């Protein structure tokens, strides 16, 4: 139905958009009434880099799923890259994170549920990583469904992204940090590194490159046995394998016992948000 | 050195304001709704080092501003950054400028080591190329001079230090640090191409660089250029802080090298 | 910005030719009776404020041995030599580009309160020929509400740039913002014609007795007739003999500016 | 027997700016004056031009002159070493001069005017005790005159010059003769007859010249003879000024060429030296 949305919604110009609240900023448009989102990127490089940028950044189109987050169009604009998508209520979990402090287990699964879904949707149709899981990067509405976002998709933006932020928390796997073969692995590595930081709210054990040594020469923390049950320590410890090759792929991720009965329970999120707003 | 708001007009913005003040001038304002104390003391701490800046090849210091936004009055430069020249225009330098260009802000440097100050941030984007011939060295918010516990740094990644990346030490900057900073500078002045180029990955490049593994390939310098200049770009990349070279000896190459075209 | 150098500076040999040294790059160096003092520490004194584009840019000072005042220095030829030494065949944007920087860095000392009250075009530098750097502030001066108080000395220069109630000197301090102003002037009469003036009296008394009386002006007809018609006006009504006639500084930048917008 | 000019050829000795020289394949003693102009490269080869007019200045009452050139941006002019002084530092030494010597140097000064007149129809401009020297062997000697006006004109910018003994028709630019020559002259007489100006910005020296006449020396103190003659030199009027075949022919010239004095005698008594 969010389909025929876009069908109503025609060209997009900066003129016609106004401030209401890189940068993330939400825009409307005002005869539609609806709500969209904006990213801003700054960058200085050329201007082939950022055609063939805009080029690739036309893929995003078809990239259509009930787990990844939407998207309405990217221009140029006051030496600026502005990214166009579809706006989530609900914010991303990190934000919810520090109002909640902790998560309750099957709100975990379910996320967990559909980043794995996503995760197979894109190896599928588009055969490329995500390469950015991190609780910022993962959305909800007020609705219930969870949605993967910025994911690694034009290869000439990773090459101008790749020198900015500074970095205060990492989630790449370090198989990738030697600069050996990566893989879907990396990913799964993010993914569980992120749910295990959602089940406990902070990192269990220091500037970056100790975090980075940490990472490579340790082992991943590990949750007690006598506070959950081991089926759950079980998930995470087949996601927290340092090797990638006995590192679990996703088809016995989907074949696990978890997910399967964190689908059989009917867990209704769209009520509990309500309850947690009020 | 006191300015106040009504005789400054903020004209145009290109953060950084194109302004009129007795003529063109570019003003640094910082727009804080909350202005904290820790703001407070690095104005005080920018402003403390600005004031004994004066020579030709740094960013001339004019006048600050207090009220409303902290605001920092100096002069307008025309033209862009070596960055911009470098990396996003590729306007095509010949050799001889070019080592006029090093051997001038290897003077800025040296006359910031010898009033004793600390750049802390030297890069690309902090290279003014004023009416094409004359370079300014600028953006002394993190400038400091030596006499506690470091702040975490903030800049770009590239142009940081191992044992800065490391920060193993209290206090691991020094003039060692700037010197391998202005070695980064040297070897994407003579390339042309930002130093690994072939990985695209942050966290990579602070762990390669943290661990000593990576290192910058002198693959890319043409044959054509005097063993002499390589010879430095070798020297003043080293890792290891205690036989980097000082900045004096530096300009004494470059001069010996300049000295003998016929 | 203050304190004394060392012997980093070298001495080549023990109104000269050259005094250029070598301190971090090519810089400019001038030069114990008590007269000397007063003014090596009135040139400190205006230098330690002086910070801007158009000022020659002042590095430091030595006071052990003898008096010495380090500052940039400059490429090209001063203003006198550009125009009756080797006369370049400048162009009308380049003259008003001189004329209009020049009047900013008078813009600038007056708004900060300063006096150099010895304006000529030997003090005018080209650096490069693009930017000019105004210096040797030997005769610079702060204004203050007991100026008034003392009195001041013969200014012993050369009598072409001066002003008439300068050279009566019957006020106890003749010198102002107007005097600078009929100064520039003069500078302006430079640029614009490109001779100097009273060029038909070769008697320096003759002139001195001529303009003192007010019975003397620089002749405005020798103005080509492709200057500019505000030009003409601006520079014919900052020579006024009148002190309160001369325009301030604010209205001569607005004029220029607005001269410069209105050609096409 | 001098030839050429260089500036390698010189030796600095002593300072009289002057700077007392000798020429080393010569070995006689000259004075060497050094100005500094900011003139352009042909102006100063014609000063060169015309300042070797003065080769055919011979006069037992004119400065000898040997030869001119340009070095390391300085003219330099180089005349014959004469080593009395001048009028001024022999004014600071002996405190007054006497009126017999006023008149040897009255006579010097007048036949100096009259053969540069009647020899090359230039005049001299700048009468001052400053300009007249004096010799060990009695002579009086004039120098440092206008002899090309492209020199003049170069030179118009840069004098010091706190005092002025400017003639008063020469401050509005009326017409000038050798009448203001006598003027300056008689100026100068008074200034050394008395050794003051014996009556304070340039200006109002130009004003006190303008407007209101010369003051008198007392009748007492001198003879009067001296004051006619000075009073006939210190008419405003330029006509009514006496002209030179008028001083010629007044008493006080011809009882001072009667007059036997021992000038050379006082002055190297003045002095103190033994050759
Ligand atoms: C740490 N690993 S890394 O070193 O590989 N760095 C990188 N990682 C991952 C990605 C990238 C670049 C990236 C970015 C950041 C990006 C952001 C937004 C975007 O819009 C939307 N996206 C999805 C849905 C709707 C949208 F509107 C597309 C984007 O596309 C991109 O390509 C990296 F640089
Ligand atoms: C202030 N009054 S003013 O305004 O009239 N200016 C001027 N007055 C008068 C003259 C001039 C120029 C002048 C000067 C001063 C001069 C000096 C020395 C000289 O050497 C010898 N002289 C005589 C004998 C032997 C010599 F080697 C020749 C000179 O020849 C000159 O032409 C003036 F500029």
């Amino acid at each position: 139905a969010f389909l025929t949305q876009k069908q109503k919604v025609g060209e997009l110009k900066d003129d016609d958009f106004e401030k209401i609240s890189g940068v993330v900023f939400k825009v409307s448009h005002k005869p539609s009434g609806l709500v969209m989102a904006r990213k801003l990127i700054h960058l200085e490089i050329k201007p082939a880099i950022r055609n063939q940028i805009i080029r690739e950044l036309q893929v995003l189109h078809e990239c259509n799923s009930p787990y990844i987050v939407g998207f309405y169009g990217a221009f140029y604009s006051d030496g600026e890259i502005s990214i166009c998508m579809e706006h989530m209520d609900g914010g991303s979990l990190d934000q919810v994170l520090k109002k909640a402090g902790r998560i309750p287990e099957q709100i975990l699964g379910k996320v967990s549920i559909a980043v794995i879904k996503g995760l197979t949707y894109l190896r599928e149709k588009h055969k490329i990583m995500h390469r950015d899981v991190k609780p910022s990067n993962i959305l909800v509405n007020s609705r219930g469904e969870i949605k993967l976002c910025d994911f690694g998709v034009s290869g000439q933006l990773i090459d101008a992204m790749a020198n900015a932020f500074v970095g205060t928390r990492s989630y790449m796997s370090p198989e990738r940090l030697q600069g050996t073969h990566y893989s879907v692995q990396s990913d799964i590595w993010s993914m569980g590194l992120s749910l295990v930081e959602m089940a406990v709210g902070r990192y269990p054990i220091m500037a970056i490159f100790e975090l980075l040594d940490y990472i490579v020469n340790e082992p991943p923390p590990k949750l007690p046995s006598g506070v959950f049950s081991l089926e759950f320590q079980d998930f995470v410890n087949k996601c927290l394998i340092k090797n990638p090759a006995e590192r679990a792929d996703l088809k016995q991720l989907m074949v696990h016992a978890f997910i399967k009965r964190s689908d059989a329970e009917e867990v209704d999120f769209a009520g509990w948000l309500c309850s947690t707003i009020g | 050195w006191e300015i106040e708001a009504s005789e400054v007009m903020l004209s145009t913005r290109i953060t950084v304001y194109k302004g009129k003040w007795h003529g063109d001038v570019a003003v640094k304002i910082l727009k804080v709704v909350d202005p904290t104390p820790e703001q407070f003391q690095a104005f005080r701490n920018e402003v403390a080092v600005l004031r004994k800046t004066r020579h030709v090849n740094i960013l001339l210091f004019m006048g600050y501003m207090t009220k409303d936004n902290l605001a920092i009055v100096t002069q307008w430069c025309e033209g862009s950054s070596l960055y911009k020249h470098l990396h996003v225009q590729e306007t095509k330098f010949q050799m001889f400028q070019l080592i006029d260009i090093a051997r001038q802000t290897a003077q800025g440097m040296d006359y910031l080591h010898a009033k004793n100050i600390i750049h802390r941030d030297m890069k690309s984007n902090n290279i003014f190329l004023h009416e094409g011939l004359t370079v300014k060295i600028g953006d002394f918010g993190l400038a400091t001079v030596k006499s506690q516990q470091v702040e975490q740094p903030t800049g770009s990644v590239l142009w940081m230090a191992p044992e800065v990346i490391r920060m193993q030490d209290n206090n691991p900057f020094s003039f060692q640090s700037d010197v391998y900073s202005y070695g980064i500078v040297l070897y994407e002045l003579m390339t042309g191409e930002l130093p690994y180029s072939h990985i695209n990955n942050r966290d990579q490049i602070i762990f390669m660089v943290g661990r000593g593994y990576a290192s910058p390939d002198l693959s890319k310098l043409y044959k054509n250029c005097p063993k002499a200049m390589k010879r430095l770009v070798a020297d003043c990349v080293k890792k290891v802080k205690e036989e980097r070279p000082l900045f004096p000896q530096i300009l004494s190459s470059i001069e010996l090298l300049q000295h003998s075209l016929p």
